């Protein structure tokens, strides 16, 4: 369970860093 | 690199190439390896036998030439010996047995002089070490005077050739030279060269630009003397004396033609104390016809360099220019799948730009904010990238980018203790540091990446120290079975940690995994890496005093008769 | 991306795992992760697909399981659920009023299967209903027109007018308190009837008692 909490964070993480680039693009 | 192992003498630690069993061998103190069974045959390709081997043979074409030494090769491997009866029995070897009396006598045949003494001085008691430089310069004949000893620190030394050349450079670096000096005290001549003999190539309309008449303010006043740079290309390979050297690093960075001379000139750069070059060589930054590696070490000589003073933060904004060289992160790192990276120009460059940073981090600890803020932004372009051939090396060596960044930001040392609340640093970092857990590791048949992802572990965890959570990895990841990389990366970091670790205990259980793991050459791997790094240090109580590890010794002798014969000098070093 | 659709396959896996441990998790997950937001109508699309199959297998462990899954995302304060409350809304009517929820066991399976699907209706009610008009008519016309058709079976009535109490107090006393005494003589119909036998007595034991004791607060 750990171990999956710890991957769903990672994902979140790097949706977030995506949405910035995004931003910075526009 | 063979000569940093042959600037070794006395007990430590040089070997000979032509290894003759002769009866009356009375120096064996260092050949400990004859050339008698087995191992000793195992062992000569360690990396003296090897490249010192190589670079005998180079020579000995320049003095054979090239398509003398082809004719020989070429026949000797067509050249026939038959075995023939009087009953008509026609048997044939080659493919089948050929002689070393008979290679000898055949190129002594085409080409060459005197080879007996010529290789008597590569394997014996012979090379040089420090060539003693002198300078002058006389206004009144204009003749430039150069004075080269030579000098070697070692029971039987003698005067050796070695072709030493010099270039001197004018005004505007548009000279020439030559020289040779080959004999232990000499003073050499250096004719009125105040004209190049490339005098109007287009070298010295640069001189005669306006600087012949507008500066013979400088160019009369010969307090500036004609800047003779020293040993092109290691022309020979020794440790130079020479007085001044900050032009001469320079002017072999802009101007020479061969880029050997060039990667050894910021070599010298790197260390020898040189006043301010950093923006004359950033043209070599980014010269696009070099090297990965001299782009490399010209940034490694910002990094070595590293301010001296307390202009610390104006190296840095080229570091960060080159921190992203070119990064166009609007498109990647979604795009830079689909690219190769463009190597990102050699990925040995881009490690050691926020590595120049990290050393400068290192050395001086008032940097360590702003240098944290940059490499802040290098952590913001990682976790978006995919599997690409090339991109491994970008990768690998981004991790030992990330390892001294929290190593200085944690450098606050006293143990690691827990690095109480860093949370913000600790996480983030430990994240990139382990492998991601839902990530499959059946399917990369490479892993570079978390094999350098347990080093960004450790020195992460050494700079401080947490102990126990590092070897229980590594002996987890090496029990497991799948991957030989990963296992040998594993089985490299349980030695690292033992190299920091001096509780007996882990060094018995590393002697059992040496023992049984039972892969025979990973065996090995980990016993000369346990013969390298010792358990001692500076104090010498009870020193090699032990007798179980005594008789696995001779029992790990003439395991030699079994097969790996890279154990049994496992054996013979720790003996 | 990789992390993404990792999490998402993941999650789904544990959706039909007899784990229901492992599906419990997923739904702590679905409510607790930030991140999410891509992740969003990918789920839901399954979750409904995954609804419509389901209904059509009897899988009332399963339909729970995809209930539970629209109810943590509803509740996630990092996913703006708003867009998909169009598609949520009908997947969980359909839970509620569904000719074919069997509830055929022991009623607890079942019952709490249209019992479970009103209480998120019922969230949704009382979270949307301001700021869409569209929501609440749509909904208080299905589950009426349920409760209130004799040739509706006992389980699509029940399951109707549990999800009418549970709307709001207001609800309650409008619809529900008028419809009262003519819902008891047309469609005592024991429940709507056979349908009923002991679960009239308890399906209408618990709507004479949800009935009572949302009459009583009313009144009060």
């Amino acid at each position: 369970y750990q171990v999956l909490r710890e991957k769903a964070a990672s994902q979140r993480r790097d949706v977030e860093r995506a949405l910035t680039r995004f931003m910075a693009k526009t | 690199k063979i000569v940093a192992y042959e600037l070794k003498t006395g007990g430590v630690l040089l070997h000979p190439i032509f290894g003759g069993g002769k009866e009356k061998d009375n120096p064996a103190s260092h050949l400990h390896f004859s050339i008698k069974h087995p191992h000793t045959l195992s062992w000569e390709y360690y990396s003296m036998f090897q490249c010192k081997a190589h670079l005998v043979m180079r020579l000995i074409e320049n003095r054979i030439s090239m398509e003398f030494m082809l004719q020989v090769f070429n026949k000797l491997l067509s050249l026939a010996s038959t075995a023939s009866s009087q009953k008509f029995q026609s048997h044939m070897w080659s493919q089948m047995l050929v002689s070393t009396s008979g290679f000898l006598k055949s190129i002594s045949n085409v080409s060459g002089k005197d080879i007996q003494p010529l290789i008597k001085q590569w394997v014996d008691q012979s090379g040089v070490v420090k060539f003693y430089g002198s300078f002058a310069f006389n206004r009144k004949r204009n003749v430039l005077e150069l004075e080269i000893k030579q000098d070697y620190t070692s029971p039987g030394t003698q005067k050796y050739v070695g072709p030493l050349k010099v270039t001197v450079q004018e005004l505007d670096g548009s000279f020439n030279h030559t020289l040779q000096i080959e004999e232990n005290s000499l003073k050499h001549d250096i004719p009125c060269h105040s004209k190049s003999r490339r005098n109007k190539k287009k070298k010295i309309p640069l001189m005669n630009g306006e600087e012949v008449d507008m500066d013979l303010s400088a160019m009369d006043a010969d307090s500036p003397l004609l800047w003779i740079r020293i040993d092109p290309d290691m022309s020979v390979l020794r440790k130079v004396e020479f007085e001044q050297a900050d032009f001469m690093w320079q002017y072999q960075l802009r101007y020479e033609r061969d880029v050997v001379a060039q990667q050894e000139s910021i070599l010298a750069l790197e260390k020898f104390p040189t006043p301010a070059s950093r923006l004359a060589l950033t043209d070599i930054l980014e010269q696009e016809q070099c090297f990965y590696r001299v782009r490399m070490s010209a940034c490694f000589c910002l990094a070595k360099i590293a301010n001296s003073m307390v202009s610390t933060w104006t190296g840095p904004p080229a570091m960060k220019s080159l921190f992203t060289r070119m990064f166009c992160c609007k498109s990647c790192p979604n795009i830079v799948k689909t690219n190769n990276f463009m190597s990102f120009q050699s990925y040995f460059l881009q490690k050691t730009m926020p590595v120049a940073m990290a050393l400068l981090r290192d050395v001086h600890n008032l940097c360590p904010k702003e240098v944290l803020t940059f490499i802040l932004d290098l952590i913001k372009y990682n976790d978006n990238r995919k599997n690409k051939f090339s991109d491994n090396y970008y990768r690998a060596e981004m991790i030992d980018a990330l390892a001294n960044s929290v190593t200085p930001a944690v450098s606050v040392n006293n143990e690691v203790r827990t690095l109480d609340n860093l949370n913000p640093d600790v996480r983030l970092i430990l994240e990139e540091i382990t492998r991601f857990l839902n990530m499959e590791k059946l399917l990369p048949s490479y892993r570079h990446t978390i094999t350098v992802s347990c080093l960004r572990a450790i020195r992460v965890l050494q700079k401080n120290g947490h102990v126990p959570s590092d070897p229980a990895l590594f002996k987890s990841y090496a029990e497991y079975g799948h991957f030989v990389d990963i296992r040998i990366a594993a089985l490299e970091a349980v030695v690292d940690y033992t190299k920091v670790d001096r509780s007996y205990e882990e060094l018995q259980w590393l002697l059992n995994m040496i023992q049984n793991d039972p892969v025979p050459y990973v065996r090995h791997k980990i016993l000369n890496m346990l013969t390298k790094n010792p358990p001692f240090t500076k104090n010498m109580e009870s020193p090699l005093c032990n007798e179980a590890l005594v008789d696995q010794l001779w029992k790990l002798m003439n395991s030699g008769t079994s097969h790996d014969w890279r154990l049994r000098c496992g054996a013979v070093d720790l003996y | 991306s990789v992390e993404q659709q990792l999490y998402y396959k993941e999650i789904t896996e544990a959706c039909v795992g007899s784990c229901e441990a492992k599906r419990a998790e997923a739904l702590q997950s679905i409510a607790t992760d930030p991140g999410l937001y891509q992740m969003l109508p990918r789920f839901s699309t399954f979750i409904s697909e995954g609804v419509r199959v389901n209904v059509v297998q009897n899988n009332l462990a399963l339909l729970i399981y995809l209930m539970r899954m629209v109810k943590a995302l509803m509740d996630n304060p990092t996913l703006y659920l708003e867009k998909y409350v169009h598609e949520l809304i009908p997947a969980v009517m359909t839970c509620i009023v569904s000719r074919q929820l069997c509830l055929r066991p022991d009623v607890d399976n079942h019952w709490a299967l249209r019992d479970f699907a009103a209480r998120l209706v019922a969230q949704i009610c009382k979270h949307f209903s301001t700021t869409t008009n569209n929501i609440q008519s749509r909904i208080t016309k299905t589950f009426t027109k349920s409760w209130v058709d004799e040739k509706t079976p006992w389980t699509t009535r029940y399951g109707s007018i549990a999800g009418l109490a549970e709307l709001g107090h207001d609800v309650i006393k409008t619809l529900i308190l008028p419809r009262l005494q003519q819902e008891g003589e047309r469609i005592r119909s024991v429940l709507d009837g056979p349908v009923l036998s002991n679960i009239d007595r308890i399906g209408a034991d618990h709507v004479q008692s949800l009935l009572l004791k949302h009459c009583a607060p009313v009144l009060a």
